[PDB]
């Protein structure tokens, strides 16, 4: 990836999640074998996409040295018999041969939805894709040092049948941070930005509420703005009081 | 409809236990599982 | 689904992966009531390995409860019921 | 659309209905009001813009009073304004009346925003489209309280509403916690005189005339006046030094 | 006597506070290793051995460290025999090392247990 | 001492230290005495706290009683503590009077006597207007005459009960006498009778939610059938289901019971 | 009619959208709650967030005492919250004055609630998405935990919590429950109570609070008083030296 | 592999199994086989498990087809996948 | 200023049928299931008490009410519509029959009273029907024991044995089998435990279940045993440890 994950503590609790399903079962089998349950196989992350989310995704590759595999879903849908079955198919293919290495599919919700009105538009084009997916699950493909990781944006179109282990098992939610998380997310978003020697973490923290990591990052920048035009490098505790209470009040 | 449904129900707990020929035994088997189901919901 | 028809499919799960003396079925069997075998699956599957994450070689009756919350935990809402409120 | 934008007799999945959201936003479209809590007393400012030549200086004021110690100031829509400190005015008489007794501040605070939430859970009954800052000085102590078009109201050490809400608070907060408080009441008028002359900068294309206010224990005794004369120009003038936008 | 059952007690809670649940060292395991080391010089294998299980109950600083402390403490134990090597089955059915994977790839959990194997056998 | 607790206590291991009739002093003055809340229950006293502990009691002394050969004396009693009951709380009565001849039955008694005091329970029932329980107690009756070969006075009295049950209470009962009506044919050696009685009670049993037992009892028949009309590969397959389900059943299916199974399970392999 | 979107009635599915969505925010003053009973007491241990610091504390509260030893806690937007205490204050001194007996919890419950149910059949009148917990140590039946909310309902509980976070403190109470099998902590002295509820509060949000950031009201016999600063810094102090 | 199906097995036994084993018998009777099976739920359950124990059990090939990759775009392919399969 | 609006709430459609009334039918589904059966020889009302958090409890929840001493009254629907009816109808019996009489109400009379109540709120807006369907149960001593079911329009019938709440056809079926005739009190009860034990599942307990009857008023259920000098209550709650022996004599 392009960030570390201390490139984005204050997310924690989900760092903590993702790191206990994803890393470890390549680590040890050994621990999951002995008991006798099968490994984890899925992790979906929902949230809005980059306040944090995209973000987890290429942290948690990184460390692994898993390669990323990006599926857009509209390159899965092309207008020639037997391409769209094909390319889901070949990708997850060489993320055996290859593994370690996430599928990250984006909005799987073009690419296995269940309708909501009936039609075949060119959502027979939806099944297609859906039930490729399903058949190397539910068959003898053999994903567990594969790994697979769908977003979508809000869950309303997974059927039962994803949400049932050995497809899914691992279903991450993205919640605002703590008051400790808010702390800990704009020590390294100032640590990066240069600075006046004396300066208060602490009390931005308070005055915010209902943000997330991408609004944190904003705040940063937001302070930085104000030093451009100031005729400096350096941010002050003055800048960021502004900062943060400006980015308060163009929203709830 | 019903009526279809109940004879080859019946056929099949013959069938099941080798024997080509039914009798009222496995025909008011049959009815009772028929029934059940109209006096669902 | 009825009692006897749930008592299986929780059995049939646990066989695969280690089981405690400890364990006790019959609280398993009131804690779902009527709930297809797809999601009973789900649960069971889940709680087996939440426990390996936790350093436990056997399932115990509080890793399997913890799994339940966790799955059947949608309710961002205060307050759940308008059948009767 | 979702048929809220024009009902108080339904609830939203905002929390709020849209009217009370279109409330808010008039209070923004008037002119600067700020409330600076001191030790010793509470401080009144507002703008009040200059646009032609015909105007007259403190009749056209937007600061009123209630009883003779509540200082009352708001910004957003006039005829919403008026009404409002005028049904605080009657309240306040019946309080006056009936107990004996001037009002308490937080008590004052009630009365208005029984009136004030009234009319969100009424579709027939319009909301209010100002903020009114208000405070003074009581046998409980100094108070500076702050009330909003929902009906929301707590307690402040300093306040602001207006156009320059946002520029306000961010020196109004720095300056309150580098001082206890914003030291005592003649510092105050200085400082507060200083901040309409920076809220200005969000305003500067039409003039203005700066109009102050206190009720302050140590320094006006338990009674509203007007901040004016020699005072008020010594404060333009001290501002005037520093910022030189 | 007293001086030091206080010693092993207010230590302990200094040393969990300075290791926290953040990290290996920050524990001198030393202060672990010397603290044990003190409680068996200082009483009876009874107590001792009471003792080192209700400190366990806690977060006990690792599981590899802990089962370095229970693993000298057994020797001593073999080493003492009559009626002390039926004080050992006490202590090792207690314990959840030998009979739960905390982190079971050690050599020395395993072997607690070959010894009750023995006094079993006996 | 002179506390309920103390004397329920100190009776109970009275038994084993020393004997049954030591005991059983101690269990008579417990319902001769202590004074509890309400109405009576022995007459000189009042019970009802008391009372419910006198039924854990009452059993105890009841299986010593059958070894005793005090087997006469519990048919006297059981019918005689109805009316103890009686006076207090009706909700009592009725819990107390089923749970007894279930007790009475639950270890090894003499015929004679058992039939004496099922009779005699249908007459108190018949006092009131009660029929759910009534229709119940005619069921223990039934299987009773048949083991002791009074097979036509089984018949008679079966075929009045399944009237009653196709137009009124106890839609469960059922299942249990078409089973009953079975072994009173299949053991008159009547092979077609008992071959129609029985899908008849798998018609029913699998309209309702019936206990886990009751249906294997009825594979247990199934078996039966198919050994004597042959085919004994069909027959293991049975009785392996019928032993599945008295293994989950652990020992709340009989020794005895669980044993005639295991012996068929193995017999119908030796035979094909 | 032929309006469901402008005015309130019965929804065909049968779930009235008006409820429903009263039932969601409340949540908009970053708000958890839960009250718990000892043997002797009730304790409320309630969540503060201070988003300005041209803001005093010790003004913001969401206990608002009704009579002398009643309590009760709104979980809601202040606006709201506070329209409903005036009302509540002044019915429970109504009722006092009359029947010459102090309002017991459910009686104020079940009076809120019902009109409540009046202004939800009202097609120019809104209603309420206030929840209401109402919490006092009667000596009629003991110490009483019994919550409303907005639709009319109410009923009684062992302790309660609200907040988004609701599951993970309803959890945390169930285990200590079903371990003693008691509805209650029985726990003498209300010191012990509060600060294991502060415990099972700092586990389930995760997260230590200050005394600024927790305010706790206790509920005692004949009395009942909010917790100052000062004293709320004790409680959080006496726990780091357990382990 | 799965357990507590016990209804949908004694279904699909009847239906798939039957008829292959047992062709004559239907015949003789003079009242028509099953044919076709529709199994209707979601899939993965534990379904597609009984599907595939019988194909094994009665020692038929297993067939798997994509229902939905002929949906081919055109006239060529998909029409013809179906005469062959 | 407010309070011009009694544009009605209910309509009539196309069909002739009432808006409201159709949605207030599906509530009535939505609920619990209550029963009731007259033996002749008494009245037992019986329901399902359940409750919306674990931490809640039903122990201490209601859902039959005392309407006046010798009448209680269970419903199915909504919750809240229910407490503000029995409120009402509790201050018409007081008012109108102990003020102006001072015997307590005959029991279709008090039923027409509940009737007027809910049909009022059904003509007039600014208010709308209650969603709730009531089986009120009484005894008055120049009728005997009677039963009476109010339906969400404000509609009644005399009904010997009905049920409503989930599986409200099928629950009555079962009872026109079980029960025919006249049968006692006592063994109405054994009976009502039964088809309330078939409707539900994953709850048994006498902690969840409700049952009462209006079949006997004694001195100590008059509160004295002194010399009567009114009747005092018919209805009688049988206890939670009452309700559990009854379960294990079926």
């Amino acid at each position: 990836g392009e960030i570390t994950f201390d490139g984005i503590g204050g997310l924690t609790e989900q760092i903590r999640e993702l790191r206990e399903v994803i890393e470890l079962p390549l680590k040890n089998p050994e621990i999951f074998q002995r008991v006798g349950i099968k490994p984890p196989k899925g992790v979906l992350l929902y949230g809005p996409p980059g306040t944090g989310k995209t973000l987890l995704a290429k942290a948690v590759a990184a460390t692994i040295g898993a390669n990323f595999i990006f599926s857009p879903a509209s390159g899965i849908v092309d207008k020639y018999i037997g391409e769209s079955a094909r390319i889901i198919r070949e990708m997850f293919a060489y993320a055996k041969e290859h593994e370690p290495c996430i599928i990250f599919m984006d909005e799987v919700d073009a690419i296995g939805g269940r309708r909501f009105s009936e039609g075949t538009s060119a959502d027979r084009e939806i099944q297609r894709t859906l039930m490729e997916l399903l058949t190397q699950m539910d068959g003898f493909d053999n994903l567990g040092q594969t790994k697979i990781i769908m977003a979508t944006n809000r869950p309303d179109t997974l059927d039962p049948a994803l949400l049932r282990p050995g497809r899914l098992d691992r279903k991450v939610e993205i919640p605002l941070p703590n008051e400790a998380g808010r702390l800990e997310i704009f020590k390294i978003h100032t640590a990066k930005v240069k600075k006046t020697g004396e300066f208060d973490f602490e009390a931005a923290v308070k005055m915010s509420d209902g943000f997330n990591g991408a609004d944190i990052r904003n705040c940063a920048t937001e302070a930085g703005f104000f030093a451009i035009r100031d005729d400096r490098d350096h941010i002050n505790p003055d800048d960021l009081m502004k900062a943060v209470r400006k980015v308060a009040e163009v929203k709830k | 409809a019903d009526v279809k449904g109940v004879c080859t129900e019946a056929g099949m707990y013959a069938l099941r236990e080798r024997r080509i020929h039914v009798t009222q035994e496995d025909f008011e088997l049959a009815v009772g599982k028929v029934m059940n189901k109209n006096q669902e919901t | 689904r009825d009692r006897r028809e749930r008592r299986l499919i929780f059995g049939t799960i646990a066989s695969k992966m280690s089981l405690a003396p400890e364990a006790d079925l019959d609280s398993l069997i009131i804690r779902n009531d009527s709930l297809s075998g797809a999601v009973i699956a789900a649960i069971m599957q889940e709680a087996g390995l939440r426990a390996v994450r936790k350093n436990r070689y056997v399932i115990l009756q509080s890793d399997l409860e913890e799994a339940y919350a966790t799955q059947v935990k949608t309710d961002n809402t205060v307050d759940k019921f308008d059948f009767y409120k | 659309g979702t048929g809220y934008d024009l009902s108080n007799s339904v609830f939203s999945p905002d929390g709020r209905n849209f009217q009370v959201e279109y409330a808010v936003k008039a209070v923004e479209n008037g002119t600067t009001s700020i409330g600076i809590k001191c030790n010793d007393g509470v401080v009144f400012a507002v703008e009040k813009l200059i646009t032609s030549k015909l105007l007259v200086p403190q009749k056209n004021v937007k600061i009123q009073v209630v009883d003779r110690h509540i200082g009352c100031v708001y910004s957003g829509l006039i005829p919403d304004g008026r009404h409002l400190v005028n049904r605080g005015r009657e309240e306040a008489a019946s309080f006056k009346k009936l107990y004996k007794t001037p009002i308490p501040i937080p008590a004052f605070a009630d009365r208005l925003g029984q009136y004030v939430q009234a009319h969100t859970l009424y579709n027939s009954v319009r909301p209010f489209g100002v903020s009114t800052i208000f405070g003074g000085v009581d046998k409980n102590g100094a108070h500076l309280y702050m009330l909003e078009p929902s009906g929301s109201y707590w307690g402040y050490k300093g306040a602001a509403t207006g156009k320059g809400r946002q520029s306000a608070k961010a020196e109004l907060e720095k300056l309150v916690d580098h001082h206890p408080e914003g030291l005592s009441a003649r510092e105050a008028v200085k400082q507060a005189a200083k901040i309409i002359y920076l809220a200005h900068e969000d305003n500067k294309e039409k003039d203005f005339e700066l109009e102050i206010s206190w009720c302050s224990l140590s320094e006006t005794n338990g009674l509203h006046k007007f901040v004016k004369g020699d005072l008020l120009q010594e404060a333009i003038d001290f501002a005037q030094k520093e910022i030189n936008g | 006597a007293q001086n030091d059952c206080n010693s092993a007690l207010d230590q302990l809670l200094v040393l969990e506070k300075k290791t926290r649940q953040a990290s290996d060292l920050a524990s001198s395991k030393e202060v672990l290793a010397k603290i044990v080391d003190l409680l068996a010089s200082r009483n009876k294998w009874d107590d001792l051995n009471e003792q080192l299980t209700l400190l366990s109950k806690k977060h006990g600083q690792l599981k590899l460290s802990i089962q370095y402390m229970i693993q000298k403490v057994m020797e001593y134990l073999k080493s003492s025999k009559s009626l002390d090597l039926n004080t050992r089955i006490s202590v090792i059915e207690t314990i959840r090392v030998v009979t739960e994977n905390k982190i079971f790839v050690e050599v020395e959990r395993a072997r607690v247990t070959k010894d009750l194997v023995e006094i079993k056998k006996e | 001492m002179s506390l309920p607790g103390s004397k329920l206590e100190e009776a109970r291991r009275l038994v084993n230290e020393k004997q049954y009739n030591e005991a059983e002093q101690v269990y008579l003055s417990l319902l001769d005495k202590d004074s509890s809340q309400s109405s009576a229950a022995a007459g000189a006293s009042v019970d009802d706290k008391r009372r419910n502990e006198q039924e854990t009691s009452i059993l105890e002394l009841g299986q010593l009683y059958v070894t005793m050969g005090a087997k006469d004396k519990l048919r006297e009693f059981i019918p005689h503590s109805t009316e103890y009951m009686m006076q207090f709380a009706k909700s009592k009565t009725v819990k107390v009077l089923k749970t007894l001849i279930e007790k009475f039955e639950q270890v090894p008694d003499s015929l004679d006597d058992q039939i004496f005091v099922c009779e005699k329970s249908i007459e108190f029932a018949k006092r009131e207007k009660r029929v759910f329980l009534k229709h119940s107690l005619s069921i223990k009756l039934a299987t009773l005459h048949y083991q002791k070969k009074q097979y036509k006075d089984s018949l008679a009295l079966i075929n009045d009960l399944l009237r009653e049950f196709k137009k009124l209470d106890d839609k469960p009962s059922l299942v249990d006498v078409h089973l009953l009506e079975s072994k009173v044919y299949h053991k008159l050696r009547n092979l077609a009778k008992s071959k129609a009685s029985l899908t008849a009670a798998r018609t029913a049993a699998n309209s309702i939610y019936c206990p886990t037992q009751t249906v294997a009892e009825l594979d247990l028949m199934s078996g039966i059938l198919h050994c004597e009309d042959k085919d004994y590969k069909t027959a293991f397959s049975y009785f392996f289901e019928s032993f599945e389900s008295y293994h989950n059943l652990t020992t709340h299916n009989s020794y005895e019971k669980a044993c005639q199974v295991l012996k068929y399970m193995l017999l119908s392999k030796i035979m094909l | 009619a032929g309006y469901d979107r402008h005015i309130t009635i019965f929804s065909p599915e049968g779930r009235l959208y008006q409820v429903e969505y009263a039932f969601k925010a409340t949540n908009q003053t970053n708000i958890n709650s839960l009250a718990v009973r000892g043997k002797d007491c009730t304790v409320v241990i309630s969540q503060k967030k201070v988003p300005d610091k041209l803001l005093d504390p010790t003004t913001v509260s969401y206990i608002f005492c009704i009579s002398r030893t009643i309590g009760m806690v709104v979980n809601g937007p202040i606006p709201d919250a506070r329209n409903a205490a005036l009302r509540a204050k002044a019915e429970a001194a109504e009722f006092r004055y009359k029947y010459g007996y102090d309002m017991p919890c459910d009686v104020l419950a079940k009076r809120m609630a019902n009109l409540s149910q009046i202004y939800t059949q009202r097609a120019y009148m809104r209603p309420l998405g206030v929840i209401l917990t109402f919490v006092s140590v009667d000596e009629e039946l003991g110490p009483s935990i019994y919550k409303t909310d907005p639709a009319g309902y109410y009923v009684g509980y062992k302790a309660t919590a609200t907040g988004p976070k609701q599951q993970e403190i309803t959890t945390n109470l169930e285990n200590h429950f079903k371990k003693s099998k008691i509805d209650h902590i029985n726990e003498e002295s209300w010191e012990k109570v509060v600060e294991f509820a502060i415990t099972h509060m700092i586990d389930a949000l995760g997260t230590e609070f200050s005394k600024n950031d927790l305010e706790v009201g206790v509920a005692t016999k004949d009395k009942f008083f909010t917790l100052s600063a000062e004293n709320i810094e004790e409680r959080l102090v006496a726990i780091a030296e357990q382990d | 592999d799965v357990g507590g199906l016990d209804m949908q097995k004694q279904e699909i036994r009847e239906a798939v199994e039957l008829p292959l084993v047992q062709a004559d018998l239907y015949e003789q009777i003079g009242i028509d086989p099953p044919r076709g099976v529709l199994l209707y739920g979601p899939p993965g359950t534990g379904k597609t498990m009984l599907v595939k124990a019988v194909a094994n059990s009665t020692k038929a090939a297993f067939i798997r087809v994509n229902g939905s990759e002929f949906v081919h775009k055109y006239l060529g392919e998909g029409p013809r996948m179906v005469r062959d399969v | 200023m407010t309070d011009r609006y009694s544009f009605s709430l209910t309509t009539f459609s196309p069909s002739g049928k009432l808006g409201q009334i159709d949605y207030a039918l599906t509530a009535v589904k939505q609920g619990v299931t209550s029963l009731g059966i007259k033996a002749t020889n008494g009245v037992v009302i019986a329901t399902e008490k359940k409750s919306s958090s674990p931490l809640a409890m039903s122990e201490t929840l209601s859902k039959v009410s005392l309407l006046t001493p010798d009448i209680g009254a269970v419903y199915s629907g909504m919750g809240p519509d229910y407490r503000v009816l029995v409120d009402k109808s509790r201050k018409v019996a007081h008012t109108s029959y102990k003020r102006i009489y001072g015997e307590y109400p005959p029991t279709k009379l008090l039923v027409s009273e509940v009737a007027k109540i809910m049909q009022e709120a059904t003509q007039s807006g600014g208010v709308r029907p209650f969603g709730v369907s009531l089986l009120i149960a009484g005894h008055d001593e120049f009728n005997g024991f009677s039963l009476y079911q109010v339906d969400p329009s404000g509609s009644y019938f005399p009904w010997k044995a009905t049920a409503i709440g989930k599986g409200s056809v099928a629950a009555k079926t079962f009872l026109e089998k079980r029960w025919n005739d006249e049968l006692e009190l006592e063994d109405a009860i054994h009976i009502a435990l039964l088809t309330l034990k078939e409707s539900v599942e994953g709850e048994f307990n006498g902690d969840t279940i409700e049952l009462a009857i209006i079949g006997d008023e004694n001195p100590d259920l008059l509160g004295y045993t002194g010399i009567p000098t009114d009747k005092g209550p018919r209805f009688r709650k049988l206890t939670s440890q009452e309700i559990n022996d009854r379960l294990e004599a079926l």
